[PDB]
């Protein structure tokens, strides 16, 4: 499948390799929750793994299910 | 590095 992935230096989406079919999106509040805020992350993975109350990260299995919760649309 | 949700933004750390 095809996942969004945010560690290039823009964000873009690649097919993800015979090992992972799930994407993720991890968002915590980076030390200005009112301004910056939920730090926003993007990248693909085979199951979904634990997450902490703060550092959470949203598993799904489908094609570009994990885009930016404010990505510009189009 | 990575980006905040209130911008689609590089952000490095």
């Amino acid at each position: 499948i095809v996942c969004h992935t945010t560690a290039t230096s823009p964000i873009s989406a690649v097919t993800c390799p015979p090992g992972e079919n799930l994407c993720y999106r991890k968002m915590w509040c980076d030390a200005f929750c009112s301004s910056r805020g939920k730090v926003v992350e993007l990248g693909c993975a085979a199951t979904c793994p634990s997450k902490k109350p703060y550092e959470e990260v949203t598993c799904c299995s489908t094609d570009k299910c994990n885009p930016h919760p404010k990505q510009r649309p189009g | 590095w990575r980006y905040y949700e209130s911008s689609l933004e590089p952000y490095p750390d």
